RNA sequence: AUUGAAAAAAAUAAUAUAUAUUAUAUAUAUUAAUUAUAAAUUGAAAUAUGUUUAAUUGAAUAUAUUUUAGUAAUAGAUAAAAAUAUGUACAGUAAAAUUGUAAGGAAAACAAUAAUAACUUUCUC
RNA sequence: GAAAGAAUUAAAUUAAUAUAAUGGUAUAACUGUGCGAUAAUUGUAACACAAACGAGUGAAACAAGUACGUAAGUAUGGCA
């Protein structure tokens, strides 16, 4: 398996939630959409939980 | 293997603010080989130099106007033309 | 006044005799130090200098002393001379 | 973490770089800025003067020529003929050099070859 | 010093501030700048150096080469051949660009931008193809206001329209907006803004703000609308904001009728043009022009027809636009206009 | 996105908008970058360009005169031919490529006052062939060039891969720097008077050299470089160093002419020439 | 505002404050910032407080308080090296072949290679 | 007569298009860049194309909300 399915549930607590697809291994996917029990644009956050491909923070203060 | 620098994020220029890299420089005075001087804009913090082989020494630019040295220093007592005259028999060859 | 700063850290060395001339030829400027009023604004520095305003950077073993420009001939007027104008293109009348 | 090589690279990156080592940005006055406006007018106007002049005396210096040139083919063919050759690998002297901003120590050469 | 004489110049191409025109005027950098109004502020700054031998000199330049035009100007007898060798004279004189630059040119003072000098109007003109009038040129387009109504604009006049006497405020129209039916239920008010060189004496204006897109059924499409006309307007470079002040009853070929849009009819483009009259030689005075009110109606109008009859020329526009809300019935009750229709949301 | 069709819809006005001045976004990049108000400022004019003005008084004159020849037209250069329309196939055929050439050449016109060859730019390409291996190469090269023309330099990417030669693509490997105006006129003095002398056995540039039409090049070993006063003054500083291309752009009609400003310049030329 | 130098004001835009209107307007004041961001027993600079030399300032040196040095690439709305593959806004043009050029060679990189009639502005005979 | 601008004409889609092949694409659908990361949103979808049914395809419009754009507008994933 290469691109698991994960569900987004809306942060206002609606109950409303979407479903998209993605790879293992990819950061944690909040993106905002229409709920439309609240009627309007909310963020949707990941309900379960899943192990992510860490990436080094890249950093902008000038270490050492 | 390959030898490098690794980059970090770099700094958003936005468009507009790009200001143009005016580095800085010194006027420097450049003595060529005879007393012309010329005045150059440089980057290295010399305010004089003055050169030894340039352009207004050079037969190639002025056509009109060291083994064999070191063999010319240390055989000087001698005087080593009447020498070749004296060292060239042309039978033998 | 545009001009960025001299990177010295780049020319002369840390800890070296050549570094600590440059050093003494130079005059640094004025830190932002709290308690105290500077009417022409907080001094900003970075690199050493006042990025409010143009920088300053003072500098055979011999000085490069260019010749004078006129010449004997121009101060004598005379005309027959080709030595009379350096700067001017002349034409043989 | 780095070697002195690579302290050495970067050094000499920043050399090139514009990281801290460039000043505030050049504000004016109004009329500071007006000033400077008409300075800069004033100079660009007397540099297109100056080309113009320019410009004028090699056109003129070009007619004189073809004035001549007719004249020349009118006249002695075999002259003309001789005047109107291919100057392929026509080389300035290496004499007439740049002239410097102070003149050197000898000034003229008298003798040559 | 044809700049520092003021016996033949305008009092207008010198700077009326005093410290400004001694600041700029001075042998040594000591003086410190009026624009920068705080003590500590100017204390703080610190002008570039040699700016003033190098200045002085770059006017004396400058002023030579006015003086050098001048000369030619006066002899010249063509009046546009006059006023453009008058422009090269003076437009780089830096107290007249001063004047322009820093000063507002929608209402222009007199004293420190006077539109009747040449080189002031050549520099508002300026001014006003770089932004304003390619604005101006895009709403036209886009909105399409141009090929609806009349085929083509060549901007030469910057016209600008304002609403005061409805709700209060002050405020210059931007091309293209959408104004309530409080804001334009009283009349507006124009200026038009010349830059050519004109007769000020003889040259007439008309003004008609024209509702292209008003629903025919009959038709099952839509029909003009002269919604406000003024004729025989007379302008002058200064002397321009076109007010009940100003014209007169007879002016009024079609007294204004407001923005009263329909329920679901769309959104609807009100875009004033601005016309001269045509000039006749041998007439001292104002020619002025005879309309045939019978002939022209305001419930239908060909405004190109209308043009071709009175040999006018389009020399400039504005547009807004107005679609239905709460007020516009209470507008129609005040104006005594019918209670208004309702059209079906699904344009089917 | 409903469809890809691109279609530019025709207007009914010849006024020309600016779109980018109708827009508040970028303020400061409304200004052109000679105006002062323009964070892009840069002292142009700065000081008196001394090889520019030797053009202008000793040698356009001397150019003009060389490249006078009498009643002199244009000569066409190769074009695309079009077809004969002997066969009603050829009614909307593309035409046919140039005589000998694939592109198109450009007509060469007579010299006369307007049209005169000088100089009109400098490019110093340099690509490290070693820093296929190490990174910091490329960085070493680019500070040198800098120093040389006190001009801003390019880095240089790898655009191809390769086997035989250990490359790969889109790595940094030196830089270049485009000179123009007065830093050119200065580097090309620098190069006439320093740098060039100091070079032991050198004739000249070749007279083989050059493009067809007006563009001459040369180029300098490592050891060459070490002549430059910013790179001659330390010895130190500079462990490695590395060569590079000239390439010298004028605005000469064809090469002889642009050999022939350049040795005006005090370049010699030493090859046999086409 | 105090400080330096030797009556006021008349744009745009931004910022601060106020109010006008079923109008993101107007009024007054002022022109900031603009390539930065934690962490340095070691480098460099300033100021303050002492001491010694030629009331004095320069010069030298000690302590304190700061400031700088973390040195790192894009400087251009970048434009066919590589990299964010869906939106939108703005802008531009590729490729091949040919002629050259330090190592460079058929094959690394950089340069150059169709035509200006008319139009607008600028300078000029 | 010169400089600068606006550009126009000719040529080109042989490169490039995440991917086959074909059609299309410089008015670019290709490429760069700012913002953004939203429309790779929510309910009704007529009417067409295609079509035995099951399905498939394009999609005006109405309503809720969002992003970019001075605006006009564009976006209900990708040139097809
Ligand atoms: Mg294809
Ligand atoms: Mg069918
Ligand atoms: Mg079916
Ligand atoms: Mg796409
Ligand atoms: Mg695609």
């Amino acid at each position: 398996s290469k691109n698991s399915v994960i569900k987004l549930l809306s942060t206002a607590a609606s109950g409303y939630s979407r479903y998209i697809s993605i790879k293992k291994g990819a950061p944690l996917v909040t993106q905002v959409r229409y709920d439309p029990v609240v009627k309007r644009h909310v963020l949707f956050k990941e309900a379960k939980k899943r192990k992510v491909a860490e990436r080094k923070p890249l950093d902008f203060l000038r270490t050492a | 293997t390959r030898i490098t620098l690794p980059r970090r994020p770099a700094k958003k220029i936005q468009l507009g603010k790009s200001r143009p890299a005016i580095y800085h420089q010194f006027n420097v005075k450049m003595e060529l080989s005879d007393g012309s001087v010329v005045i150059r804009r440089s980057q290295y913090p010399k305010g004089e130099i003055r050169l030894i082989q340039d352009q207004r020494n050079n037969p190639l630019w002025n056509p009109s106007r060291g083994s064999l040295d070191r063999f010319n220093k240390r055989y000087s007592s001698l005087f080593s033309t009447v020498e070749l005259s004296e060292e060239n028999k042309k039978k033998t060859q | 006044r545009l001009m960025w700063t001299f990177p010295a850290y780049f020319y002369f060395k840390k800890g070296t005799v050549a570094e600590h001339k440059f050093l003494s030829l130079q005059k640094g400027p004025i830190s932002k130090k709290n308690g105290i009023w500077f009417p022409r604004g907080i001094p900003d520095i970075k690199h050493g200098r006042e990025r409010s305003t143009k920088q300053e950077v003072k500098l055979v073993n011999r000085p490069v002393i260019p010749n004078d420009r006129i010449t004997e001939a121009d101060r004598s007027n005379d005309m027959k001379s080709l030595e009379r104008q350096l700067s001017r293109t002349l034409y043989l009348l | 973490s780095l070697s002195p090589l690579a302290q050495r690279v970067v050094t000499q990156l920043s050399v090139m770089s514009a990281s801290r080592k460039q000043p505030k940005l050049l504000k004016l006055a109004r009329e500071d800025l007006i000033k400077h406006q008409t300075i800069e007018k004033c100079w660009s106007i007397y540099q297109q003067q100056q080309r113009e002049r320019r410009n004028l005396q090699l056109e003129l210096q070009y007619k004189s020529i073809e004035r001549s040139m007719n004249l020349l083919q009118e006249l002695s063919p075999r002259l003309f003929e001789a005047a109107n050759a291919s100057e392929k690998g026509k080389r300035f002297p290496m004499e007439m050099k740049v002239p410097t901003d102070f003149p050197p120590n000898t000034l003229w050469h008298y003798n040559f070859r | 010093h044809i700049w520092s004489d003021f016996t033949t110049r305008p009092s207008s191409l010198s700077i009326q501030s005093s410290k400004v025109k001694n600041y700029l005027f001075q042998k040594k950098a000591s003086l410190d700048p009026p624009s920068i109004s705080r003590r500590s502020n100017r204390i703080k700054y610190s002008p570039p150096e040699h700016i003033d031998e190098i200045f002085r000199m770059s006017y004396d330049f400058l002023e030579q080469r006015s003086s050098k035009f001048y000369e030619l100007a006066n002899k010249t007898k063509n009046p546009l051949k006059k006023d453009a060798l008058l422009i090269k004279a003076e437009i780089n004189n830096p107290e007249v660009q001063y004047n322009f630059q820093f000063n507002n040119k929608l209402n222009n003072v007199k004293d420190i931008i006077d539109y009747d000098v040449p080189v002031y109007r050549h520099l508002g003109k300026q001014h006003w193809e770089s932004y304003g009038q390619m604005l101006l040129m895009q709403r036209l387009e886009t909105l399409a206001a141009i090929p609806d109504t009349l085929p083509t604009l060549v901007p030469r006049a910057e016209v600008n329209i304002k609403f005061p006497f409805s709700t209060g405020v002050n405020k210059w129209i931007e091309p293209g907006e959408f104004l309530s039916s409080n804001v334009t239920s009283m009349r507006p008010i124009f200026k038009i803004q010349e830059y050519e060189l004109v007769n000020v004496e003889k040259q007439l204006y008309t003004v008609l703000i024209v509702n292209p897109d008003v629903p025919d059924l009959s038709n099952d499409s839509f029909k003009t609308a002269l919604c406000y006309g003024l004729v025989n307007i007379n302008l002058t470079y200064n002397d321009n904001l076109i007010d009940p002040r100003k014209f007169h009853s007879s002016n009024i070929i079609a007294d204004y009728l407001p923005p009263v849009p329909e329920k679901n009819a769309g959104k609807q483009r009100f875009v004033v043009w601005v016309f001269r009259q045509p000039l006749i030689e041998d007439k001292q005075g104002p020619n002025m022009l005879e309309i045939d009110r019978k002939e022209l109606s305001r419930d239908d109008f060909d405004i190109r027809q209308f043009t071709k009859k009175y040999n006018l020329t389009a020399i400039g526009a504005h547009i807004w636009r107005s679609e239905w809300d709460a007020k516009v019935a209470a507008v129609r009750e005040k104006y005594g206009l019918p209670p208004g229709r309702v059209f079906s949301r699904v344009r089917r | 996105p409903k469809s890809a069709c691109s279609l530019v819809k025709p207007v009914h006005h010849l006024v020309k908008i600016d779109k980018s001045k109708l827009s508040p976004r970028f303020p400061e990049l409304k200004y052109d970058k000679s105006d002062i108000r323009s964070p892009g400022f840069k002292p142009k004019d700065t000081h008196a360009d001394r090889l520019n003005d030797h053009y202008l008084n000793t040698l356009q004159s001397d150019l003009l005169l060389i490249n006078y020849s009498h009643n002199a037209a244009v000569v066409k250069g190769l074009k695309q031919r079009a077809w004969s329309g002997d066969s009603p196939y050829h009614l909307n055929r593309p035409p046919k490529n140039p005589r000998g050439s694939k592109a198109q050449l450009p007509d060469i016109h007579p010299i006369k006052w307007s049209n005169i060859p000088g100089l009109e730019s400098v490019v110093i390409n340099c690509f490290v062939r070693e820093a296929r291996e190490n990174q910091l190469l490329a960085i070493t090269a680019a500070l040198q060039l800098q120093q040389i023309t006190g001009c801003k330099p390019h880095p240089i990417f790898s655009k191809n891969d390769v086997p035989t030669w250990k490359l790969r693509k889109g790595h940094q490997m030196g830089a270049k720097v485009e000179l123009k105006g007065k830093e050119m006129s200065q580097f090309l003095s620098t190069l006439t008077e320093i740098v060039l002398p100091r070079i032991r056995e050198y004739k000249g540039i070749s007279n083989q050299s050059g493009n067809r039409f007006g563009g001459i090049s040369f180029g300098l070993t490592a050891e060459d470089i070490k002549f430059f006063p910013e790179i001659d003054a330390n010895q130190d500083s500079w462990p490695k160093t590395f060569g590079m291309h000239i390439n010298i752009n004028t605005s000469a009609q064809l090469d002889y002419q642009a050999r022939t400003l350049l040795s005006g310049f005090q370049f010699p030329f030493f090859g046999e020439e086409k």
